[PDB]
């Protein structure tokens, strides 16, 4: 951990010149107030104002005026600001009045932890996957189409494929503070997930947030291009966020059961329940954007279907086959585009809500193969996730257990700025139309 | 079920 | 008219070589089975045999036998043909049985003609206004995205920009034998409309189609490209296909009612009621194409809502000034893309369906311009048509009576051609979303 | 040997920064899951869990979990590492239950070397002869169709085309542990072959694995491609992976027999017997690629008949001339594609099924060129080697004895694999085709 | 609204 | 099937 | 209203 | 017989 006489001590024997108070916005973007060293007393008394609506995004319509509270153990001091250094601090955002304020995402994510508190559960452990796809750049530095390898799942190539720009990242991280599990290359050609250890839901939504920078600026670094895009590419596999979360109380994992037949306790069920059935209002925070959509279709082991199972193609939640202290739930809707607050503090109210009315789990699917007509898929009350972003908008909007997650401030901007996303995409006349038609009519 | 695995052949 | 006799006499007259049997598909393509001038009296005798599987198009999965009956009084050669004449003629396919194959739309439109004259209408006299894009094309012959000229609406540009390959195309038409009204530059620069005469409701859907190719070939010749694109560019006007129906009964317009107040017979608003409530199902072959809603976006004088005015900025069916024997509805939702025969057909089965069952017009909308919310236009009962194919689609689906007007045959190829389209268009990964992300994300 | 205190005191003072778990899918690919060093405790306590479906290659159905078992006695330190030492351990793959996957190909290995210590045979000792070529890149760094040099058998080109970039790899693997026999050049021009002491069967195919990698890094810093393709180019010699075998029961070689007139005891000649019984079932693994019966071709020293002798043009397997503790039976079938574990345990069930059999050899051949008509070769009893991947295939399914060595799991997997290899291959146009056709035709 | 009849000045 | 039919859109 | 800040999809 | 031995005058 850190206090204010450590932080003070560190950026003088550092020599720390710059300090980054970095926050996110309703849409995962990392913003912050660059600060010099001369003002850190008066950033750590929490006394710095900013405009607040920048957290709107593009929609924000006024002014305000709000207050960073800098967390003092997300201190950290980057590796390659080399000459001068640059440290950072993940801060929430305070209305001036004292209370913080309903539209920060960190925020929303702490009131969802202190309602499940409310409940007995002292923590939520999650521990994420984000995978990324390297791009090659041009002579001024602009993503091409070309990946940086041609490899396959797990392959091994130590000249500069299979680990190229990853092993980098993994000891850059691994300096600042991060505890790397492992790293691997996905099936997709250019594609290499690095994997960290379990944290609690606030500081594994903070390290999501340094490892997408992080990443972006080493591949940068050696003339790369890293994108989290969802779907970056036609007919190859996506980028996901498989999420494994576990309930806590008092170091002890409730979800753990020995006596189950699954090793799978009646909370665990009922939160898996909670989650399969608000999963299409959840969809549109989980898979925030239009290419998110484009990620979820049949055949790139993407998940389809509101649906469970220990083992299958691609199910809605995965259970791993490992159990005791490590039991978890994995949920593979996510895509790395979303906001990680957002995603965990919905994935855990749904959670929730399910334990709350003790819902009863639908049977898991089997080796049986979605090939079934969709007389079949009702037939046996299987789901489907939304097929683009406005059904997923629509969902979200008649869901009334989700929407207070969000709380109503963060609604209605939300909804605001993907409905106009999703306006201008839908009036674009793709080259794809202009390849079709222009010659046939 | 199987073919963005297949993209090696492609 | 013309008689077998008659034809023959052209035929050796004319030093016709080669003559053209031609039909169309589901998808409004023309297609055609070429033939040397020795074939022609086996052609007249009706028994030339073909595929006729190739109606279904792509989706077509068993080769049938099939054969052309041609029409005499479509008969004509065509001006470009200079050393050897080609003469083309518009055929009917019948199976080999004897009767008429179910899947040909100009079958489709005959069986609901019939249907209509077995109310006592005797005809249905169409008058359409297809609308048209001039593009420059490159070195290798292809289109370019810059079009011919940048006039405006009803320009004039004597030099090579207001008529430029439009003067030609019309003085072509008329040496065909086409009654042509009127030519205009449209609204959108390098767009253009021409105008015929009204006619039956066959010789229309023909006469549109001998009009595309016709204009097709001439804008080729003056090394342009012509395109029935219902949207070929973004914020800029699209191309519609206006249809002008009045119903006849023994040289009676029985939409004309002199003592109403707007001159409209009760006929005439049971039809427009009728075609009204059935707008929805009937979108998705009015506007087959996944660029047809497109261009069914506000502000481009395109029509997005079913309601009914004499003067609106984009009514789903307007009333012209003209009244007497030129009493007429106008229905704006097609575009040239779509098919003729199975527009016209639909467009009667949903006025004859309304005319059957004395269906209640509603009350025409004011100068209240559509900038209500949603609120009000659910609450004024106003219905908005599909958002895209897929919506259509399933209208088509769940609709009973304008799938009659299809019929059993043709409506399983139509929605398998359409379901096989819409899943290519989804799964696409645009240049548009590669610019949004693959940076921010 | 090695054990844990060990492996984390020579990664402490080696500094090692990264750790390879090495393990092979069923196509003898080389995959690695990269581990940083804070993570070696952990690895060594057989905790790390993966994938493990990945085995099963590109046609892999749903996601299992595994848990890798390292071997401690196969840990070594990569020399090009330089500036960050990486390291490697090779393991085994484990069900969560405790039980071994029964698909992972070393594990077949050794349940099979565990079947034959149950009659006695403590080791079988196994020297591999894998010959690869090397090849120019371009500026782009591929390979193009241009040989290294042009020398010939056991030629001497000091300069930099006989030894060049095959001196430094034997002296890399010196380094690694390697124990190299001798280094020579092969028939074909840029073709090499380096030979390494015999091991034992785990330990051979491990060295078989590591030493294409090795050999395939060194060359692509000398600014070659090396390649193990069976059958490059048309025209000149192919490259096989002879494997000499020789079982041993408490270091005494139980194929020798001094009073037998070849000194080859009844065992040896059983274990023969095996192996030319079901030479065409253990073909298509020995042989897993398309191309690899593009080299069983006459006229290139390759088998492609089986039968045994001790001197003759090309025989499936040979008797070196050594004697005593040395004696040897050499199968020239296999090539370097093939899966080294799976290769050699095929060979070896199908020698101790021999065994078990009392199977009897047939006759040597003798000097008695093929030339024979193929009367003559099924007169006297002389089988041949399949004719493509998909003989082998089916020869693969119909045996009953090869297929157990293999298991239910990695036979069905395998069988998955190369059958949708072959139907990818036998629909090709290729260029051959257009140059004989497309003007004749 | 006359968005495309706007296009002369964008 | 209809694989030689589909290629309008390959 | 928002022009300023729309730029992104302009 | 010895055809990628004969590679030589080839
Ligand atoms: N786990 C994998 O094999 C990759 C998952 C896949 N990339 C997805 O988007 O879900
Ligand atoms: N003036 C007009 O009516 C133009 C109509 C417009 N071109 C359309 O597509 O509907
Ligand atoms: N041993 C040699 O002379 C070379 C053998 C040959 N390369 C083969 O593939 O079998
Ligand atoms: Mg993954
Ligand atoms: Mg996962
Ligand atoms: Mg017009
Ligand atoms: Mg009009
Ligand atoms: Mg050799
Ligand atoms: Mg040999």
């Amino acid at each position: 951990s850190y206090t204010r006489e450590d932080i003070i001590r560190i950026a003088e024997e550092e020599n720390v010149r710059f300090i980054r108070l970095q926050f996110t916005d309703l849409l995962g973007t990392i913003k912050n107030v660059e600060i010099p060293v001369s003002q850190l007393e008066k950033a750590l008394d929490n006394k710095m104002m900013f405009d607040g609506s920048s957290i709107e995004g593009y929609v924000r319509i006024e002014e305000s005026d709000m207050y960073l509270y800098p967390d003092l153990d997300t201190w950290v001091v980057f590796p390659w600001v080399t000459s001068d250094r640059v440290a950072r601090l993940i801060c929430d955002i305070y209305k001036p009045d004292g209370s913080p304020f309903a539209g920060d995402p960190r925020g929303i994510l702490k009131r969802v932890l202190k309602e499940a508190e409310e409940l007995g559960y002292t923590s939520m452990n999650v521990g994420p996957e984000p995978e990324f796809f390297l791009f090659k750049t041009d002579e001024k530095g602009d993503p091409t189409t070309e990946l940086n390898d041609q490899g396959g799942y797990f392959d091994l190539a130590p000249m500069d494929l299979g680990e190229n720009c990853r092993r980098e990242i993994v000891l850059k991280l691994e300096e600042m503070g991060f505890e790397i599990e492992a790293s691997h290359h996905e099936v997709a050609p250019g594609q290499h997930e690095i994997d960290f250890k379990y944290a609690d839901a606030v500081k594994a939504a903070d390290q999501i947030q340094t490892f997408k920078l992080v990443v972006k600026t080493i591949a940068r670094q050696h003339g790369l291009h890293a994108t989290f895009m969802p779907k970056p590419l036609f007919g190859v596999n996506g980028s996901g966020m498989h999420c494994n979360q576990s309930l806590f109380k008092d170091n002890e994992n409730v979800f753990y059961d020995e006596t189950d037949e699954l090793g799978l306790s009646q909370t665990a069920r009922h939160y898996m329940a909670g989650i399969l059935k608000h999963a299409r209002a959840m969809a549109a925070i989980t898979n925030p954007t239009v290419n998110s959509y484009k990620r979820l279709v049949p055949g790139y082991e993407a998940p389809c279907y509101v649906a469970w199972s220990a083992s299958n193609r691609s199910p809605m939640i995965r259970i791993p086959a490992s159990r005791g202290l490590s039991t978890r739930v994995e949920v593979r809707n996510p895509d790395p585009a979303a906001n990680p607050y957002l995603a965990l503090a919905v994935m855990l109210r749904a959670g929730l809500d399910g334990i709350k009315r003790q819902m009863a789990l639908p049977a898991p699917i089997d080796r049986n193969i979605y090939v079934m007509s969709e007389e079949e898929r009702i037939e046996e009350g299987i789901p489907s996730l939304p097929a683009d972003l406005k059904e997923a908008l629509s969902e979200l909007i008649r869901s009334e257990v989700i929407s207070d997650a969000l709380g109503d401030h963060a609604l209605a901007y939300f909804y605001e700025l993907k409905e106009i996303e999703w306006d201008m995409y839908r009036t674009q006349v793709h080259q794809w139309e202009r390849d079709q038609y222009l010659t046939l009519y | 079920l199987i073919q963005g695995e297949l993209s090696r052949f492609f």
